């Protein structure tokens, strides 16, 4: 039967490793009955060759998939029902994208410096996520110096003063505060796996894809169980992957 | 909040570097230590008021 | 302390009050608006030719393109730039010796320079404010408190003076055999 | 077949400054610090209740714009430009944004109505 | 500015202000908590 | 405060009263009316056993509901039941309406029905709003419905906190009669996009494209994208590649779409001068009618793909 | 770069200076600088010997030569200055305020004052071997406090738009007439007993960790072990 | 269509290598045929031209000088009542008792600012500074006051 | 007035610009 | 020569990658004695205390190299035994006194007496008494500390260097 | 065996070719040598002039003949107007690119063509030893400026992996549909859905005017909340309402036209198989074809697709005449 779900968006920053594995897992468990669109912000990449091999160990072939942005789906943001943001945690996030991640803030229970859980609260889970880092969109602008309003020497359409006029094709990022308009909105915190650290073996870099695979198997099982109580239908049609996951 | 921060600062290896904006004051005298050329003590063209 | 109070700019404790570090603007449009980090009084002196106490610098709130990207490429060099001049010695003199006041915008600006901690109004909205109980605080204080002389010596180094001579320097500064 | 420009030995015939051709990288504040949305509590269960609790001033008619938002998340995600394009006056949208940012910091709108 | 919440002591007075500055002990306790967080 | 009264208990009538009993924390008084008093007592007992925060009343006639409640909301099964309850009964809600009452009808009725209901309510002094529901019964239980309210503007602004208790998307179409037309246009676009998706996937199988899972990804990012194209294509793939396979039954059926499409041709003006001033609308309607009488009426809306050529049978022979 | 509707000229000299024929000492300085200079410098000479990688070779001569030559007027053994980073002062609020230094853009801060901001001492105020160097800081958008680059330090002064393509300082004569004597530097008579500022700066430089273990002539020894003894 | 009209009515192709001037000049070894054009320009400009002092250097003496070697000895004379007022002010500023608002190092500071402001510190100032620094237990600062007295 | 300030350098006899002007006004 | 920008290629591989181009030829050898000792001590940290047969057993148990992975001996992924105190899990105890001597040398702005670093070194040995009694007054540990002394002035002769180092060599053997 | 840059050429400066060339001139930072071809050299000079004054990061080179464009480029990308110009530039000319292709070249066609043209182009490119990819583009020139174009690459997968860094400079959604001819069929299906959804939205807004709904934007929000949402409806509904409420108002000219969509649907009809010597019936698609033909026969084919509305019943006139003839 045609399902009542209008679509599933898997938002990311690069659409390279984690969102490609999440599209492959969610398509198998729903048996292709639900439209699933996985996209990112920076589309200038290919699917990682370890992301295809690790998914091939289960039997999922994501080699037919492709890296694509969500720019076609930002105009149709109100038409999709489910919105998933797969991004790294803000305590472990690094902006250079060339180092291993930092250590999170540790709290006391019942040598890293542990904090008090009453003095340092832990961002309680009943709150919602308004905008994520995956909720941006690209904005291309060009200020050409052949426009006589920009070529004039007293003009604010330049990012300098005395060097030149205009600016050739600069890119800025907007915000998309429409993830709360979706019916089901979740955020999945997973570490980065698409960038290899300073010196690290191929067996150790592949192991991070295996650990990111088991987290995506658990989170997709919790997502589809929530959506089965939301719509009221059966969305875990193929349970051949879950019997290896439960056992 | 002071002791936990000072222990975390002493265990951290990155923020143990010296900071010239925080560690010291470079100069506290009212006059600079070397001559920058100024003043001129003379007039120029179009200046009638001298001194 | 007037009969008819100036309704638009009220202050505290009369004029001229404590010296305060402010970020004053110009009467121009936003696209050419810049700010001056200045030290002035609590009430602005409009009857003087000396309208400020000290000028700490100029902040440009518009981001500039990084014109120095091919010099030495470091991490996050091609991002935009916010240019500001900060008089370090005059700020430390008016902050420590004269004990001036601070608005929240110069505090947030100087926290970016490494001179001050982040301000009280710079809120991390994902982390709530702490909750204090005296029993847990007493247990943590009795778990690890510093020694009395060590605390006194670190206070003496931080507040009183930090250049205290060693014994190897006292043995060097003392006179020698023709006078000793 | 010809190269563009009469010089034909230069990479750029107009010879601009090489800092013009330098790229500009970008990073949103959403990558630095996220924005969370608190759920409605028992004190403010709806968004019209949140607007009526914030109406304390005569010149800030906050309770006049209950129809300007669809639900709680639309009230708590709109910035001041989106309040401006919805047709809200300046003091009213400033009071709305201040009440939203105070509720985000942990301060519910508990203030005395100073109208009478 | 000193905040006047709705659950303060109301002054039933037609010749002045309608709400006093007399708090609740919960307001005293949470003000002490905010005082310590500023004291750090 | 305002007293609210919900009339009619069916498959869709119960969760509106359940959400009005849940979210109204004893501020707005709740009254329940039904076609039978036993069903009203049953739904009142069901609201009583699971936790009721507000007092609720049970009535067997519309007169006490009129004299007690300010706001009356109706959720019935068919058009003729709402026409009997609102206008044709002796103790009618609109013919005996109080001045200042607000009567909202959530049934998909014709345009003339909403027009005469608004006319009788405007002569009585009340305000009539037509707001037909779009959504699932479980989505109504979770609080997600689409409402297109037509009526007065300030009356619509008075009904926004009541409409937000059981619906997320509540829009104002304008004057009365514009809310009941929006559901007709919406289901007409649903039928047209379903027929277009069936024809497009039939031509995709005719051209010999073997990978449809990548075809929907590019077709969603093109200008010929639609939500029905995302919905029906995994079922349409199996219905095309296995034409002997019977389509499965769904919640939404061909007859459920044709029941709302049967209101549109009565609410439209006379087409007999040009005989077809709506090409793809009748091109989808004939395919749905050919799918209905062949035994596939109760099944899913993806059954149009076997009756695409049957939509040409009423065009070659009738001309 | 030439614009369309206007005519341009050519500068005869870069600076308004006094001629070297006006004095014998300026003449001898010019002749001694020309002997210590090349006539034509190419890609293989000693001022271009810092290009040890072909990637640096394609970076310097390709697409940024007009920026790389405009860094410093005189040709030196490099193109700029090495970048070093500073330590962050401890924020006693802890992780409540650890997010606030990270921002969108780079925040550049420069020093001003009485001692700082004079262009005539500009190459003295950007000298890394000067204890009173003009302090610059740049907070990155990820919160890192680093120093400024050489062009970043030179951007805060007046423009210096000339370049020296001849003089190479390792070719200076040092054996016959250029002989700096230690007795000429001893004529200033720098003494530590008559002025205590140098020893005070040395005391301000050294760590003060001994003040906590003062009572723990007494001299500091290694910790004596009792488990192995 | 809005880009098809805006042509290159602003820029021009760059100067080739070994090009001549628009006035006909050229950078040769012989500049007798070449001329200067500084005398054809207007004499004063409101503002600063992009070529105004673009390459202007200063003397080496500014960058080879030591610290505080440019200060000439100026005999700043004043009234004797001003001498009494400033001596009493510096003597009261030295003798401030070290509480929570005053560290004892200020007793060494107000002597030093007495010499920076070109005053001759009398013997009572040295006596008060040494007694104030001995009362706070700062003996090396008192010996530094003695060395300040000897270096004057 | 009508003449620019660079007129005496442009039209000086013997210059490149003056010879170009005389060559184009009389080929 | 330049390739198409793909897979989000980084501009620089390190913070100080292009800062080494901004040093002289002697300053690249001055920092080579400092940074090269820091790289070498961190590479052999995980195999510290291993015998020659146990090091060869590490390279034998991992025989899968894609030619992008380096030698498994350098920066090994083996589990350490004492596994450590706080800071010493990345560098040895000899490097802790090496890093404290470099920190004094950077702030002293040149040559400096041994008394500036005496209180820095005895605080480490008081904190790690097990690593102190293993390595004190040995030829390997003393030589690795005083290795960074000719960075202060590399053109000095052996007579000036051994005179300056003798104040450091006596306290490390006392 | 010289380590050098990639010679990339763009043939045809038209509606969509010049933003492709501008994106390749901006976003390729000294990694390619750009060639620009046109029939008139003044247009290529204009495009290179605007790229030079706006500030490009690569060196550019104009061409006026296909022989130098063949012998210079390693990668050729064609963005032309119609199938006839693409068939002339690729196969019919004496100096055409595929007929004179060198060993190892890669030719990508962005012009939407028929199936047999792409089949013969890929066959002759494989015969010459080169590679051919057909990647019909979907998007507006404003969407081409922002780098958001839709590409359906048919051809070799390794060539697709090679050409992805060039495709990601002006397109975000780039899919590999499979063998040669798959992307052309995908473009045909996409434009068939475009015409069908345009006719559906036209009838929807005519129903909205006939039933008395004043504003269209709230109807667009209602349809976005429900299942009746489509891209062409949200694209056309303000102009559809302004054309229906003002029934004498002439539509504006857009980048897409009735003639271009009719040419692409004619390619689809030529590529669609028949059953039993007769055409397979599709009622909604034939109804949209009748409306587009009635809009094009009145001289209103150069304007936007919304121009079908004033002729939609006229399309039925076109069928009704075809009923009365025996
Ligand atoms: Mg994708």
């Amino acid at each position: 039967m045609s399902t009542s779900s209008r679509g599933i968006l898997i938002a990311g920053l690069t659409n390279r490793a984690r969102t490609q594995m999440a599209e492959g897992i969610l398509r198998r468990l729903t048996a292709g009955t639900i439209f699933i669109k996985s996209g990112g912000v920076h589309h200038e990449s290919t699917i990682h060759p370890l992301a295809v091999k690790v998914m091939k160990d289960i039997g999922i072939d994501i080699s037919k998939q492709s890296v694509t942005s969500l720019e076609a789906a930002r105009r149709q943001q109100n038409t999709y029902d489910v919105y998933i943001s797969i991004d790294c945690s803000y305590e472990r996030r690094t902006l250079d994208k060339s180092q291993p991640p930092r250590a999170e803030v540790r709290r006391r229970e019942s040598d890293p410096v542990r904090y008090d859980p009453l003095l340092v609260p832990r961002t309680p889970s009943h709150w919602s996520v308004g905008v994520d880092a995956t909720d941006v969109r690209r904005r291309w602008q060009i200020w050409s110096p052949r426009d006589p309003s920009i070529f004039h020497e007293t003009s604010t359409r330049k990012f300098q003063d005395h060097l030149y006029e205009g600016e050739p094709l600069f890119m800025q990022l907007r915000q998309c505060p429409w993830r709360t308009q979706a019916k089901v909105s979740e955020r999945w915190e997973m570490d980065e796996v698409a960038i290899r650290y300073p010196v690290e073996r191929h067996s150790a870099h592949e192991l991070r894809f295996v650990q990111a695979r088991e987290q995506l198997l658990q989170r997709s099982f919790d997502l589809l169980t929530k959506l089965e109580k939301h719509y009221g239908e059966r969305l875990l049609l193929d349970r051949a992957l879950l019997e290896e996951f439960i056992s | 909040f002071r002791d936990v921060e000072e222990r975390r600062h002493s265990r951290d290896v990155v923020n143990e570097l010296p900071n010239p904006w925080y560690d010291y004051v470079a100069h506290a005298l009212p006059f600079p230590d070397r001559d920058a050329g100024y003043p001129d003590e003379y007039g120029d063209l179009g200046q009638w008021r001298a001194p | 302390a007037r009969a008819v109070i100036k309704r638009r700019s009220p202050q505290l404790w009369g004029a001229p009050g404590a010296p305060i570090i402010r970020m004053r603007g110009h009467h121009v449009v936003w696209k050419f608006q810049s700010y001056d980090l200045v030290v002035e009084h609590t009430h602005k002196r409009r009857n003087s030719d000396i309208r400020l106490l000290h000028y700490l610098g100029k902040h440009c709130p518009h981001p500039q393109k990084s014109l120095w990207s091919p010099d030495t490429p470091v991490a996050q060099d091609r991002h935009l730039f916010m240019l500001t001049t900060v008089d370090i010695d005059a700020f430390k003199y008016w902050f420590g010796v004269k004990r001036c006041r601070l608005s929240m915008k110069p505090w947030a600006l100087l926290a970016k320079a490494g001179l001050l901690p982040p301000s009280l109004t710079q809120n991390s909205k994902i982390m709530p404010k702490p909750l204090f109980d005296k029993e847990s605080l007493m247990r943590y204080y009795l778990a690890n408190r510093k020694d009395e002389d060590v605390m006194a010596r670190e206070k003496y180094l931080n507040y009183e003076n930090s250049m205290v001579k060693t014994e190897e320097e006292r043995a060097a500064e003392r006179p020698v055999a023709p006078y000793l | 077949d010809q190269t563009y420009g009469p010089h034909k030995s230069y990479k750029y015939t107009y010879m601009p400054d090489p800092r013009k051709l330098a790229p500009i990288e970008t990073t949103q504040r959403s990558e630095i610090v996220p924005q969370s949305i608190r759920p409605p509590t028992s004190y403010v269960p709806n968004h019209e209740t949140f607007l009526e609790r914030a109406d304390i001033h005569r010149l800030r008619p906050t309770s006049d714009f209950k129809a300007s938002f669809k639900d709680w998340n639309d009230l708590f995600t709109c910035d001041k430009r989106q309040l401006r394009v919805r047709g809200i006056p300046r003091m009213t949208r400033d009071a709305i944004r201040t009440a939203v940012q105070a509720f985000q910091n942990g301060n519910p709108p508990e203030r005395f109505d100073t109208k009478e | 500015r000193q905040i006047r919440p709705y659950y303060n002591l109301p002054s039933k007075s037609e010749h002045g202000r309608k709400m006093t500055g007399f708090l609740t002990p919960y307001r005293h306790w949470m003000w002490k908590q905010n005082e310590l967080w500023r004291n750090v | 405060s305002l007293n609210v009264g919900v009339v009619g208990m069916g498959n869709m009538g119960v969760p509106i009263a359940r959400n009005l009993g849940f979210k109204a924390r004893s501020a707005m008084y709740l009254q329940i009316h039904s076609r039978a008093l036993s069903k009203a007592k049953r739904v009142c007992d069901d609201l009583s056993v699971d936790g009721a925060t507000c007092a609720m009343r049970i009535h067997d006639r519309y007169s006490t509901m009129t004299k007690w409640c300010d706001v009356i909301v109706l959720a019935l099964a068919d058009v003729k039941a709402s026409r009997h309850a609102l206008l044709e009964d002796n103790e009618s809600l609109i013919m005996n309406a109080r001045k200042g009452q607000i009567i909202v009808d959530h049934t998909t009725v014709d345009a003339e029905t909403s027009r005469e209901c608004a006319h009788e309510a405007a002569r009585r002094g009340a305000y009539f709003l037509d707001a037909p529901m779009s959504g699932s019964p479980r989505a109504c239980f979770n609080g997600q419905l689409l409402l297109m309210v037509g009526g007065d503007a300030e009356t619509f602004q008075k009904m926004l906190p009541i409409f937000h208790m059981y619906a997320d998307n509540v829009f104002h179409m304008g004057e009365s009669g514009s809310g009941t037309a929006a559901k007709m246009i919406s289901q007409a676009l649903v039928a047209s996009h379903n027929a277009a998706a069936a024809e497009a996937l039939s031509m995709a199988h005719a051209l010999g494209i073997e990978d449809q899972s990548k075809l929907v990804q590019v077709l969603d990012a093109s200008w010929g994208s639609s939500t029905m194209l995302r919905r029906n294509a995994p079922l349409l793939q199996d219905l095309i590649r296995n034409p002997d396979k019977t389509p499965p039954t769904s919640a939404v059926s061909v007859d459920r779409l044709l029941s709302d499409l049967a209101h549109l041709d009565a609410s439209l003006p006379k087409r007999g001068g040009e005989d077809e001033p709506f090409p793809v609308f009748d091109a989808a309607l004939r395919s749905l009618a050919a799918a209905s009488d062949a035994g596939m009426g109760d099944r899913d809306l993806a059954s149009v793909v076997h009756y695409i050529e049957a939509g040409e049978a009423e065009l070659r022979n009738r001309t | 770069a030439r614009k369309h509707g206007l005519f341009y000229g050519k500068m005869r000299f870069a600076e308004q200076k006094i001629t070297f024929y006006s004095d014998r000492f300026l003449f001898r300085d010019l002749v001694n600088r020309r002997e210590a200079s090349y006539a034509n410098v190419w890609e293989m000479d000693d001022p271009y010997r810092f290009l040890q990688t072909e990637q640096d070779y394609e970076d310097y001569w390709g697409d940024n030569y007009d920026v790389y030559r405009r860094m410093f007027p005189e040709m030196i053994g490099r193109t700029g200055e090495p970048v070093q980073q500073y330590g962050q002062m401890p924020i006693w609020a802890g992780p409540h305020r650890q997010h606030a230094n990270k921002s969108e853009h780079n925040w550049m801060f420069a020093e001003i004052g009485v001692n700082v901001g004079h262009e005539a001492l500009k190459k003295l105020e950007l000298d890394p071997t000067n204890e009173k160097r003009r302090r610059f800081v740049i907070r990155q958008p990820d919160g890192t406090l680093r120093s400024a680059k050489m062009s970043e330090m030179r951007a805060w002064y007046w423009k210096e738009e000339w370049a020296d393509f001849r003089f190479w300082a390792p070719q200076m004569e040092w054996g016959i007439e250029n002989t700096p004597s230690q007795e000429q530097y001893q004529e200033h008579v720098p003494d530590t007993t008559d002025a205590d500022f140098r020893k005070q700066r040395r005391i301000q430089s050294r760590p003060v960790k001994w003040f906590y273990e003062s009572h723990y002539e007494r001299e500091v020894r290694w910790p004596d072990v009792i488990n192995a003894a | 269509k809005v880009d098809s009209f805006h042509a290159n009515t602003q820029y021009q192709h760059a100067w080739p290598l070994l090009s001549h001037d628009d006035l006909g000049n050229s950078d040769q070894s012989n500049n007798t045929k070449n001329i200067m054009y500084s005398m054809y320009m207007p004499k004063r400009n409101k503002g600063t031209a992009p070529w105004f002092r673009g390459a202007d250097t200063y003397s080496v003496k500014y960058c080879e000088q030591g610290r505080y070697e440019y200060q000439r000895y100026l005999m700043i004379n004043r009234f004797p009542s001003e001498y009494k007022k400033h001596f009493l002010s510096f003597l009261s500023n030295i003798r401030m008792s070290s509480g929570s608002a005053t560290i004892p190092q200020e007793a060494l500071h107000w002597l030093l600012r007495m010499i920076v402001d070109n005053f001759n510190p009398q013997h009572v100032h040295y006596i008060a500074a040494m007694k104030t620094l001995q009362s706070a237990g700062e003996l090396d600062m008192a010996r530094d006051v003695w060395k300040i007295m000897e270096r004057q | 007035g009508g003449v620019p300030r660079i007129y005496y350098a442009w039209m000086r006899p013997g210059s490149f610009t003056r010879r170009r002007f005389e060559k184009m006004r009389n080929p | 020569v330049a390739k198409l920008q793909h897979n989000s290629a980084p501009t620089t591989l390190n913070f100080y990658e292009k800062s080494f181009q901004q040093l002289s030829d002697v300053q690249q050898r001055q920092t080579g004695l400092l940074i090269g000792a820091a790289v070498g001590d961190a590479a052999a940290r995980a195999l510290d205390g291993y015998t020659a047969e146990e090091v060869a057993a590490v390279a034998a148990e991992s025989g899968s190299l894609q030619d992008e992975d380096e030698d498994p001996v350098v920066f090994a992924s083996v589990t350490p035994r004492e596994h450590k105190s706080g800071l010493l899990r990345h560098h040895s105890y000899t490097f802790y006194l090496f890093s404290q001597l470099l920190r004094v040398m950077a702030t002293s702005r040149g040559d400096f007496p041994v008394q500036y670093v005496k209180n820095e070194w005895v605080a480490t040995a008081r904190a790690h008494p097990d690593c102190f009694v293993r390595e004190h007054a040995s030829l390997l540990h003393v030589l690795c500390i005083t290795m960074q002394l000719p960075v202060i002035y590399p053109w000095a002769d052996d007579s000036t260097l051994r005179e300056y180092a003798s104040g450091f060599l006596e306290f490390l053997t006392e």
